[PDB]
């Protein structure tokens, strides 16, 4: 979740305020897969070192 | 009802949003009448219109 900071302002006496609602938004993020795969023969596992 | 003063904590202005003022309010409640106008004797002193 992300925001903005409330926005000020410089008012004198007997002045109505201005409407300040801060805007928010939201990052997001996704989770993707890699693999990888290397066969092998039964003579060559067993054979080689 | 005799005077009740009560105190008003926000004032607001012409687009609904407050001013930074406050204020006090105070009423009170009576009436009265004659009952018989023959009564009393009342003198009146007409002038020169």
């Amino acid at each position: 979740v992300s925001s903005a900071a409330v926005q000020w302002s410089w008012d004198a006496e007997f002045e109505e305020v201005s409407d300040d609602s801060p805007e928010f938004g939201q990052p997001e993020i996704p989770v993707k897969k890699a693999q990888g795969f290397v066969p092998i023969s039964i003579e060559a596992l067993q054979d080689e070192a | 009802i005799g005077m009740t003063v009560e105190f008003i904590p926000h004032l607001f202005g012409t687009n609904r949003r407050p001013n930074g003022s406050r204020g006090w309010f105070a009423y009170y409640r009576m009436g009265a009448d004659v009952v018989n106008p023959n009564a009393f004797r009342l003198l009146n002193v007409e002038t020169a219109s």
